[PDB]
RNA sequence: UUGACCUCGGAUCAGGUAGGAGGACCCGCUGAACUUAAGCAUAUCAAUAAGCGGAGGAAAAGAAACCAACAGGGAUUGCCCUAGUAACGGCGAGUGAAGCGGCAACAGCUCAAAUUUGAAAGCUGGCUUCGGCCCGCGUUGUAAUUUGGAGAGGAUGCUUU
RNA sequence: AAGCUCCUUCGACGAGUCGAGUAGUUUGGGAAUGCUGCUCAAAAUGGGAGGUAAAUUUCUUCUAAAGCUAAAUACCGGCCA
């Protein structure tokens, strides 16, 4: 029983996808999410954990309906940034 | 000459000795999801108890048969939760 | 290999030992029209008729399971088909 | 004769979704606002949000097509039709297989 | 229009891939692979070796696949297959001699289920004649149609082909992208690896006259 | 037996016109190597040469079909919103990462 | 190769003479009913048939139908007089058919016929 | 001829009159009980193919045997074991053979031929007393009908190395360590 | 009213049959675990041990839907060899045949599928002066002929009881 | 009554059984090694098993779904020696 990140297990390419990977060891990419919106979307995904089984399937729609939202927000605002930066 | 009273006798003595003494939703699901079709669904519905006779035969023959003509289709475990979410009451 | 003079030998009798005569295709014939067709046979018939070839074959083989008897019960009730064409 | 390769109306393949998505369990997309991708590339959103009361007087009394399973092509459940109903009804019964 | 294949100009391509009546665990695998890999295909099996090629050809015809894969198993060790162009298209002949399935855990690569392959053909397949009979064969066979919405629209796998010594090489490799140091492509390998000893090319659908026979063949 | 001229007329009637004046990448999506790699095989038994050169001949054809595609503008870069049917189990997956992470642990093991 | 309890399943050979000596008073007794007849019946020259013992010939079951018939011994009365006969074989060679046939002429000049009752 | 026509019905038993009338015949055998006598064959061409005979003596039994499984499958046939209740029933005669009459969703039925062995027409027939012979006693209980025979590979090929002469003795006669006294 | 045919039952009617025992060897069903792999889970142990049913002096198998690629062999069975080969396998532990060849012994047959149709020629029982009289079975098929390296039917001329 | 020879005459050969899909069990044996259970369900220039790259499934060898049968073989049991 040892560490993942410390054993050197190449990432593979299962139905999650790999995407574009870092390579090893130089200079991985620094993302800000600084936008409040990012916050809220990430926040909302830890408040979903957080509350984990619920018994209502109400409840569990209107959880993932609002984090729908909030990752519709982010990306809406990350569309205008991107317009934005093309203009200059 | 038309048998309609002993017909009679005999349901009625039935009658006093019965007073004395998945699959579809299965099938539901496999034409819901892509993977049977219509003419799939005819050519599994030409069985082998197909052009079963049922209107004019005595009520316990066709108990009887309706008894052993039940086929064994495979079942699935989304079908058995589906059906008993349907069967689940207020 | 070796140098040998190949004999003829006598016709076997057990050449055939399945069934090719007439008495038999007669009662085969007789044994068809007397007792009918199978539910699938009556299907296959229809698709026939209403020109369904393809169809047709494709249900067969799915009953049978085999290229050969699927094409080989297509004949029989096509020739059922013309038989009863040139009776009516 | 060249064969012309085209689907035919019974083949099993003869009507595939649009959806591009195979047999994955429906567990995954559930956060995301969209169903996978099509043809081009462009991913097909949900089509709406159900209502509070309609999802009660659902639950309440299920409708007649209603099986619990979610439309691989949009977020609505996906409802059986009429004759989907009737056709499901005859193989049951097994009162007849071909019609006329 | 029920073609399926929404594009300009359709390549209507269509492939039966059919096994024989005594394959092998190892090459009905290889037959499971194929058929995951080729999205314009209808896998069949349990063809009667006692039957006729051209009973092969009213079977694609029943099909209506104007391109067949056939897998014919000797002695229930050797693999044999072979690629025709249905209608009146030549048919080429080659040996399977070694075989590795995809379900062996040493490979260590994955890929979509019918997203379409970067075909990388090798030169010999470009100036032999037989290879370039092969090579427009293969091209036919794997070649996914264009607007065929019965597959999965990134591209992330690579089906190179190559020959050594007079052996056809297949090699299936996914793209895995990796950003520059101040992004290119690393591939690794998926899975189907199968060694391909031309045999024949036939003019006819499945017979007709014979125009290449390879003189230096071994059989088991 | 080799009637090259017989097989040249069998590909004229196979032949689907594949000129990159006409037809685009994104329809024909076949790359043809300008190396004949049995000079980059030197001997058929090496494995390792061997896997080297066909990594090699299938990297370049890969790049190239990937600068056809920018070309054409099709989309290339499978996103990681996207989730779909794998051409192996995710078991075979779960698998081989088993078998990764036991060859891990027993080498790093050996070395504490 | 020990894995299993061959203390139960160990059958040893120490009857060996006592079975020899009960072949031969068998054999003994066949000769006794049969007494001017020979123990064994007679029995065609075949040959083994992988390519390894192809040059060799060795004994078979019993006569070819067209063998008999050219030597001029009746099917059914050849049994009687001592000839095996094999209904499944056939001769596929005029060589093995004529040595058949020369050495059922052979045991035909040896053989002496008595006359029924 | 007639018994040709018969046979050629059986071939085609999925016909429209040959389904009626398994359908009425399954309905009569539900009704009655799950063991019973009949003294003419519901199939004569079967049966005299199967070896019955119009003789005092041969006897028909009719069973419904409980069909399905039992994951573990009943190594022993449905056709096995209606041969063998039909032995406790009746362990006077000898099964000579049977063959399936009919089928239900729940039941299978069979139709086994019986032979008695001390009626002297059985002895004298010097066809029949064979199992006149006392070596055929049960012989449903030790396998030695069709179904036994089926059931225990006894057929010759490569197909069947390990079964044609027995499985249990060559079992044995490949795991005994012969040793000689000259070794 | 009467008499059949079919089916289902009763009789302390007449004649027989099945238990149980034994189970060393034999034919089936059912079926473990310890152990080994210096841990253990697949595997092994083992298609074994226990349990259940069924015979004989032997049982079983047995006259190819076989072996084979031969210049062919020719029911089954047992020994030697094939051979620790092929083949399979946490490819570790390990498992593990068969053809051929030398032998021992050697034996082949009965049916269903045909119309005796110029003659049910077949068989059970009880009644006997024991020689031949009935009753019943049976045509929804008992005798004779025939069983595919065959045969039938005529003609034909030899040879056997 | 029987064996033959000849022929301008005939020559019937085993079905929920093969086979396909599937679960279990078993084997050295996914051409599923054999078997059992479930669904479907055959053919009559037929069917089975093999040979073969040789150019199309050519060629070889047998007839499954009825049955009998001594001898060579095992034998901690029975009657003895």
């Amino acid at each position: 029983v040892y560490s993942e990140k410390e054993l050197g297990i190449p990432q593979l390419n299962t139905v999650t996808p790999v995407g574009v990977t870092k390579p090893k060891g130089k200079k991985k990419g620094k993302v800000f999410v600084d936008d409040r919106e990012s916050m809220n979307t990430i926040l909302a995904m830890v408040e979903a954990e957080k509350q984990g089984q619920i018994e209502s399937k109400i409840m569990r729609a209107r959880q993932l309906e609002e984090i729908r939202e909030a990752r519709r927000i982010e990306a809406e605002k990350k569309e205008a940034e991107r317009k934005a930066l093309l203009e200059n | 000459e038309d048998g309609d009273q002993l017909e009679r006798e005999l349901d009625a003595m039935y009658e006093h000795y019965k007073e004395r003494k998945a699959e579809a939703m299965t099938l539901a699901h496999q034409l819901a999801t892509g993977e049977k079709t219509k003419a799939d669904l005819i050519d599994e519905g030409y069985n082998k108890y197909a052009f079963k006779q049922k209107e004019g035969l005595p009520d316990w023959f066709l108990e009887d048969e309706a008894k052993h003509d039940k086929p064994i289709k495979p079942i699935t475990k989304e079908a058995a939760q589906a059906i008993k979410e349907k069967l689940r009451a207020l | 290999g070796h140098k040998t003079t190949r004999r003829v030998l006598k016709e076997r009798p057990s050449r055939r030992k399945g069934a090719q005569s007439k008495r038999t295709q007669f009662v085969r014939s007789l044994i068809r029209e007397v007792a009918g067709l199978a539910p699938y046979e009556r299907r296959v018939i229809e698709l026939l008729r209403n020109g369904k070839d393809k169809r047709a074959r494709k249900f067969s083989k799915k009953k049978l399971g085999t290229f050969g008897r699927a094409k080989r019960k297509c004949e029989e009730l096509q020739r059922i088909i013309a038989e009863s064409r040139r009776a009516h | 004769d060249e064969i012309d390769p085209v689907y035919d109306s019974d083949d099993t393949d003869y009507n595939v979704p649009v959806n591009t998505i195979g047999n994955i369990p429906l567990s995954f997309y559930d956060s995301y606002p969209h169903i996978g991708y099509d043809i081009n590339g462009k991913k097909i959103m949900r089509p709406a949000t159900g209502d509070a009361l309609q999802n009660l007087l659902d639950s309440i009394e299920v409708p007649e097509g209603w099986t619990g399973l979610t439309d691989p092509n949009t977020g609505k459940p996906l409802n059986l039709s009429r004759d989907e109903l009737e056709l499901i009804r005859k193989v049951q019964q097994g009162l007849i297989p071909d019609d006329v | 229009d029920r073609s399926n294949i929404i594009a300009e100009r359709k390549n209507k391509q269509r492939v039966l891939v059919l096994s024989s009546r005594g394959v092998t665990y190892r090459h009905r695998h290889l037959l499971n692979d194929l058929a995951s890999m080729l999205p314009h295909g209808r896998k069949d099996a349990k063809f009667d070796t006692k039957s006729r090629l051209y009973e092969l050809c009213e079977l694609a015809e029943l099909y209506n696949c104007n391109n067949v894969l056939f897998f014919e198993a000797r002695k229930g060790k050797d693999l044999y297959m072979w690629f025709s162009k249905v209608p009146n298209g030549p048919t080429v002949k080659f040996y399977a001699q070694n075989l590795h399935t995809m379900e062996e855990l040493h490979f260590q690569g994955n890929c979509l289920k019918g997203s379409r392959p970067i075909l990388s053909f090798d030169a010999a397949f470009e100036q032999e004649p037989y290879l370039k009979v092969i090579k427009e064969l293969f091209l036919h066979t794997f070649g996914v149609p264009q607007g065929h919405k019965k597959s999965k629209p990134f591209i992330d796998h690579v089906l190179s082909f190559s020959v050594a010594d007079g052996k056809i090489w297949v090699r299936n490799y996914e793209i895995r992208e990796v950003e520059k140091v101040k992004t290119d492509i690393n591939l690794i390998e998926i899975g189907p690896r199968f060694v391909l000893t031309p045999i024949i090319i036939q003019e006819g659908s499945f017979g007709g006259p014979i125009l290449y026979e390879n003189k230096r063949f071994i059989s088991p | 037996i080799n009637n090259k001229e017989g097989l040249l007329t069998a590909l004229r009637r196979i032949q689907l016109d594949i000129n990159p004046k006409t037809t685009p990448f994104s329809f024909h999506q076949s790359v043809v190597a300008s190396k004949r790699t049995e000079d980059s095989i030197p001997q058929i038994e090496d494995d390792l040469q061997r896997e080297l050169a066909f990594m090699n001949q299938a990297l370049e054809a890969a790049r190239l079909g990937r600068s056809l595609l920018r070309k054409e503008g099709v989309p290339f870069t499978r996103p990681t919103d996207y989730f779909a049917e794998m051409v192996r189990t995710d078991a075979t997956m779960e698998k081989v990462k088993q078998k990764l992470i036991e060859e891990a642990t027993a080498k790093k093991a050996a070395a504490e | 190769h020990f894995r299993k309890h061959w203390q139960r399943r160990v059958r040893c050979h120490f009857d060996q003479p006592g079975k020899k000596v009960t072949r031969r008073l068998a054999r003994r007794a066949k000769a006794a009913a049969l007494a001017p007849r020979p123990v064994d019946k007679l029995r065609p020259i075949v040959r083994c048939p992988t390519v390894k013992y192809n040059r060799r010939t060795r004994l078979g079951r019993g006569f070819t139908l067209e063998e008999l018939k050219a030597a001029g011994i009746p099917r059914l009365l050849a049994p009687t007089i001592g000839i095996a006969v094999d209904h499944r074989r056939k001769n596929l060679s005029e060589e093995s058919l004529a040595a058949n046939v020369q050495r059922l002429k052979d045991y035909k000049a040896r053989l002496i016929l008595f006359p029924r009752k | 001829g007639a018994l040709k026509y018969l046979e050629e019905l059986s071939k085609k038993k999925q016909s429209d009159v040959v389904r009626f009338l398994l359908r009425v015949r399954c309905w009569e055998y539900r009704q009655l009980n799950v063991i019973h006598r009949a003294s003419r064959p519901s199939r004569p061409d079967k049966a005299r193919r199967l070896g019955y005979k119009a003789k005092q003596g041969y006897v028909i039994y009719r069973v419904r045997v409980r069909r399905g499984g039992r994951q573990l499958k009943y190594q022993r046939s449905l056709r096995a074991t209606a041969e063998e209740r039909v032995g406790r029933r009746c362990s006077n005669l000898r099964v000579l053979n049977s063959y399936w009459v009919n089928q239900d969703s729940t039941y299978k039925y069979y139709e086994v031929i019986l032979v008695d062995p001390n009626h002297k027409a059985i002895r004298r027939d010097p066809r029949i007393n064979w199992i006149c012979n006392p070596v055929h006693k049960h012989r449903e209980c030790r396998g030695l009908t069709s179904t036994g025979k089926k059931s225990r590979g006894l057929n010759k090929g490569h197909r069947f190395n390990k079964t044609r002469a027995g499985r249990r003795k060559t079992w044995k006669r490949h795991n005994t360590l012969s040793l000689w006294r000259y070794r």
